[PDB]
DNA sequence: ATCGATGTATATATCTGACACGTGCCTGGAGACTAGGGAGTAATCCCCTTGGCGGTTAAAACGCGGGGGACAGCGCGTACGTGCGTTTAAGCGGTGCTAGAGCTGTCTACGACCAATTGAGCGGCCTCGGCACCGGGATTCTGAT
DNA sequence: ATCAGAATCCCGGTGCCGAGGCCGCTCAATTGGTCGTAGACAGCTCTAGCACCGCTTAAACGCACGTACGCGCTGTCCCCCGCGTTTTAACCGCCAAGGGGATTACTCCCTAGTCTCCAGGCACGTGTCAGATATATACATCGAT
């Protein structure tokens, strides 16, 4: 699952980041990162949901969760 | 003229929790400012949720789930339970 | 022949840079999505505007991450990031303690 | 009892919290159990925090909570220190931690 | 309409019904729809000014989310304004660190 | 099937205003309403804790003046004033 | 009666003092001016902002609400002097 | 005579700092300091002497913080010594301009 | 290794003003009542989400081989910490002056609120062209020599 | 530089689906209008902000010296990048089914609004003890011999 974040998509992301070289053991800390992350996202949204009373999730959900966290999103009905 | 202040309310909790315990002036005044931020935080974040659910009224259960996003864990969790704790109390008595 | 190390390197970030693609390929990422509301909420359901939105959001967030991180392996008088980078930069972010 | 306070055995004055949700534009209307809720869970917190002020006091043999206290308090405690990871308190000081590599050897 | 009495663009009726509605005070004068309305047409032409120069310059006729990154994180005004917004499909400018560089 | 609204139409009608030969993609077109979005509350936002400071009841155009001082940075604060004071008399004219 | 060259009133010492409560041990000479500017750009953001509530309000005195209220806006929340 | 050797005093006077409470900057200069930067934003103003301690506050808080993540900076870099190169790392980590 | 002085730690007594308390005066909450609209609930709908299936097709994987970057060791050169004597202005408290904030008091303009009429703005609609797609030829470098 | 040699760019042809446009309905805006109150504005007092001075001295400045750290060099060893081939599952297109979210009409509980009634909470005053300040003394450790 989350071995699923393959190395090349890390290497690509690394890429439009400006990187030229990357250590072996950076890709698995970008995994936790990426967890952490996602996980304050969604239980920002989900809390979101809960409260909404529904079993989907929205995009506004995310969207008020990005807000919140302070990581705005455009695009997806600000 | 009168200036409000959350200092009687402070000194009654100290006592209970370090009853051979005092305050300085500038210690009350910097927990009158927590009491205050942390007010309008809760408050604001359950005004969001209200009007994102197109709704018109700002109920516990919005005060609530203002909670959950607002504070951490154990924090949190605590907090929920002696909240709606005092609101059964509340609806009972 | 072959190219000298690191010339596809410089020869891809300028592809990428000028790109504006998504990096991670949906479906592993969305399974991993799924995988971590579970442990919050059990029988939910995604649109798949708040799937891409959280794959904007986030990808947007490593990159800059990456940046900042990159600067701190330059700091170093190095040109290879490394996890101390990382936390380095979230440390003065305030993102992690 | 007629304190909404005591309906709620509670030291925070619900009334207070009622009429500032109003006379504050949060919404139309307020319930009557979102007052009584909030004036409770900041209970909970002031009592929390002034827990670990005093504590703090003790082992600096005081009998009064100055901000330092407050200060040590906070910061000593990880979820209190990031409700509050972007606050100042004024005359808080910081945490005595001095780095590894700054050390005689 | 009140658009047309302020020469704005922007629907001046709208923005009225909207801070009334969204609880930012008891009362809502009657110059704040049109000085906000206006402040909002303002802005919105500064973005659509550098995304459609960024369009020419990356030439085409329409507009992406790219355009409107790339007017964005060039301005150096604009870009301080949204500092904490990530723009869907913006990319990034393109950045590229000399020690970077071959030598 | 719901009647959702956004600023769309007046963005375009602003984007001929500015550059009448060109055109706007949908995937574009979201991010100029949410930017708009974001702009009203935060201007809305600030105006809103300007009175309550000030002890007053009333979101004018001052206040929504200085929200915008506040919020913007030096010139495009400055461009925005004008505009703002600009479109507010030459509405004041009218009736 | 004119006012000048006052940043130069963050003598040396001082910039030093923060620096120790900020578990700095050596401290190169090019610091102390690169403090002071950051510092000036410091408090350039404040007191824009305090002052704008100043003149909000319509003020000649700017009161420690109107600093309280700026801090809280550039995310420097402070505790100890109202709000 | 007698001569404590380099750092000693520097570990000393942080373990000083870091126990109090009371401000570092001076009270005086710190005033004119601030008069001053107002002044040339809006001329005839004056000053809550809470005012300008609030100010203070908040400015040494900042700077306190600061130097503490510079130092982490310097550290980063096998150094052990703050330099201006390092203060502007954390700014643009932190985001600042 | 033993020896001395330095700074810190601590003990005292000492003097001072801030917190914490009691008293009394008033304003904000309690109490009791009404009338009205929000929201909750139940009843129908259809749209969006999930799901499962199979085809090419790119992307992931994996390994191989060697190059250059990390890292550790060393040494040079010098900047920054330390101390002392010299020098400057902060902090103290004490006195004097009025500007401006904050509290006050009257009148009325401007906003909310209600109702009735009118087109601005939205969804639904189709056709059409800006642009994604590409196969060939134009250029602009990279590495080898 | 000078070479071929990649890989990338720019170009002319084709092609398809979302732009951008119009069709017409409807619901949000506008109009005309009443009512009252938030706040403008002029009057008045009373805090605290500024100013200015001198006795005191703690802090700041400036220079001297050398120590130990910044950094520049080297030298080794291996961890990544490049690249060719071998292995997986991403993706797209296609249909199928029911969950849940969206919309609608109804009643009743709950909250705003209003009035009269009074102690919770405030300022105000006051007296004393926690804590700050000054000064002597013992304990620890750093660096010099
Ligand atoms: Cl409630
Ligand atoms: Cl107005
Ligand atoms: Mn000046
Ligand atoms: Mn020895
Ligand atoms: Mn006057
Ligand atoms: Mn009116
Ligand atoms: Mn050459
Ligand atoms: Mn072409
Ligand atoms: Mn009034
Ligand atoms: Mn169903």
């Amino acid at each position: 699952n989350i071995q699923g974040i393959t190395k090349p998509a890390i290497r690509r992301l690394a890429r439009r980041g400006g990187v030229k070289r990357i250590s072996g053991l950076i890709y698995e800390e970008t995994r936790g990162v990426l967890k952490v992350f996602l996980e304050n996202v969604i239980r920002d949204a989900v809390t979101y949901t809960e409260h909404a009373k529904r079993k989907t999730v929205t995009a506004m959900d995310v969207v008020y969760a990005l807000k919140r966290q302070g990581r705005t999103l455009y695009g997806f009905g600000g | 003229t009168r200036k409000e202040s959350y200092a009687i309310y402070v000194y009654k909790v100290l006592k209970q929790v370090h009853p051979d315990t005092g305050i300085s002036s500038k210690a009350m005044s910097i927990m009158n400012s927590f009491v205050n931020d942390v007010f309008e935080r809760i408050a604001g974040e359950a005004s969001r949720l209200a009007h994102y659910n197109k709704r018109s009224t700002i109920t516990s259960r919005e005060i609530q789930t203002a909670v959950r996003l607002l504070l951490p864990g154990e924090l949190a969790k605590h907090a929920v339970s002696e909240g709606t704790k005092a609101v059964t109390k509340y609806t009972s008595a | 022949h072959r190219y000298r190390p690191g010339t596809v390197a410089l020869r891809e970030i300028r592809r990428y840079q000028k790109s504006t693609e998504l990096l991670i390929r949906k479906l592993p990422f969305q399974r991993l999505v799924r995988e971590i509301a579970q442990d919050f909420k059990t029988d939910l359901r995604f649109q798949s505007s708040a799937v891409m939105a959280l794959q904007e959001a986030s990808e947007a967030y490593l990159v800059a991450l990456f940046e900042d991180t990159n600067l701190c392996a330059i700091h170093a008088k190095r040109v290879t990031i490394m996890p101390k980078d990382i936390q380095l930069a979230r440390r003065i972010r305030g993102e992690r303690a | 009892a007629k304190t909404r306070s005591s309906r709620a055995g509670l030291q925070f004055p619900v009334g207070r919290v009622h009429r500032l949700l109003r006379k504050g534009n949060y919404a139309e209307r307020v319930g009557a159990g979102a007052p009584v809720y909030l004036a409770a869970v900041l209970e909970y917190l002031t009592a929390e925090i002034l827990e670990l002020a005093g504590n703090a006091a003790r082992d600096n043999k005081k009998t009064r909570i100055i901000p330092r206290h407050l200060q040590l308090a906070v910061r000593n405690d990880e979820e209190l220190n990031k409700l509050l990871g972007r606050v100042t308190i004024a005359q808080g000081g910081v945490l005595p931690n001095i780095q590894s590599v700054l050390l005689p050897k």
